[PDB]
């Protein structure tokens, strides 16, 4: 299962 | 022995003709296990082996919440990168994403990794040791600031040395009988005309599986290596692989050469030359 | 920015005049994804062409397998044309059943 980042670039 | 999870994550910009693209491909060593395509419609995280097929409902409906959770982030992260550019709306623009980790035969991390790159150069990337950033120009440093005050890493080291190792686990447990897949090359040598006294042989491997091969040339005993030809190992289309090696060699002395053909599927590597 | 197509045609299985066979164009190495491939029978686009889905290499760059049903014969000549935005013309690499 990925992985969801939560900030943005 | 070792294995990996990865992912990668594509999102293209497609500025009127559309919404961004978001692309996302796991793979299980190195083969492709999931995929979810944004432009499909009712677009759905899909199994790409049939053992993934195991998993059942609610896996592939959180899966398919958490790709269009991040299909709507990265949509603003190409803006953003926009900014960080000074780039018209007008163009269209990719961000890619490499994430996973390798473990060992004992199931522990052996490395992590999360490296982002923008219109197909290098962004940003975490570093091996699960801290701290690399970043490849003034705009990734932008990028690194925010996500050292905002904790990125910490919760990437979280993901890789425990949810995505156990992940990984899960999956071999459904798919390493089919990973565990081996076809051995067919060789063969061709023969082909060259200028004046010289003749082309090609040493052949078709049918092979994994991709990963080596094929030499000798004389005599003694390797040609100044100067052998060879194709990039490519696929047939059904699974398997092709590769051949070829050398020029006078008329008359195709007997003093020998091909060698070394493959994991192999009881021991082949020996061939010229009929 | 931009990186420039790589491509091999081939065919499947080793070619028999006469034998149905399936003809492979292997592209890769290239940016951006976007991408426009032909193959070609003696000069003209074939029509019945497949297309496996796109992925990308360690390196960022893409590749994807073109594909078409063919039987080959001694005079028939066989290519593939890819246009890319990385080349200012586009790349046609003919078939040697010999490669």
């Amino acid at each position: 299962s990925s992985y969801r980042r939560p900030v943005g670039i | 022995g070792p294995h990996s999870l990865r992912y990668f994550v594509t999102a293209v910009s497609r500025p009127g003709l559309g919404e961004p693209r978001y692309m996302e491909v796991g793979y299980v060593d190195d083969t492709e296990f999931v995929r979810f395509d944004s432009d499909a419609e009712n677009p759905r995280y899909e199994p790409r082996a049939r053992w993934m097929e195991q998993e059942g409902p609610e896996y592939w409906e959180r899966e398919t919440q958490k790709a269009k959770g991040n299909e709507q982030s990265f949509r603003v992260d190409l803006r953003t990168l926009l900014g960080y550019y000074n780039q018209s709306k007008g163009g269209s623009h990719t961000i890619q994403v490499i994430s996973g980790c390798e473990v060992g035969s004992d199931g522990r991390l052996l490395r992590g990794y999360q490296q982002y790159a923008y219109d197909g150069c290098d962004y940003i990337a975490l570093n091996e040791d699960l801290k701290t950033w690399t970043a490849a120009d003034m705009a990734a440093l932008i990028t690194k600031h925010k996500w050292e005050q905002a904790g990125e890493a910490e919760r990437l080291r979280a993901y890789l040395e425990g949810t995505c190792v156990e992940w990984l686990r899960r999956y071999l447990k459904n798919g390493n009988a089919t990973l565990l897949r081996t076809d051995s090359p067919k060789a063969h040598v061709t023969h082909h005309s060259r200028p004046e006294d010289k003749v082309t042989l090609r040493c052949w491997a078709l049918g092979f599986y994994p991709a990963d091969i080596t094929l030499t040339w000798q004389l005599n005993g003694e390797e040609l290596i100044q100067d052998m030809e060879l194709v990039e190992t490519r696929p047939a289309g059904d699974g398997t692989f092709q590769k051949w090696a070829s050398v020029v060699v006078p008329l008359g002395k195709e007997q003093y050469y020998t091909c060698h053909v070394y493959h994991q599927g192999l009881p021991e590597p082949l020996t061939l030359r010229w009929e | 920015i931009q990186k420039t197509p790589q491509i091999q045609v081939y065919s499947r299985h080793p070619p028999e005049n006469g034998k149905p066979n399936i003809l492979n164009c292997y592209v890769t190495q290239f940016h951006p994804p976007h991408i426009e491939i032909q193959m070609l029978k003696n000069g003209k686009k074939i029509p019945k062409v497949e297309m496996s889905d796109m992925s990308f290499s360690k390196d960022w760059s893409f590749y994807i397998l073109a594909h078409t049903e063919f039987t080959p014969t001694e005079t028939d000549t066989y290519a593939c044309r890819v246009k890319h935005d990385s080349m200012a013309e586009p790349k046609t690499v003919y078939w040697d059943r010999d490669m």
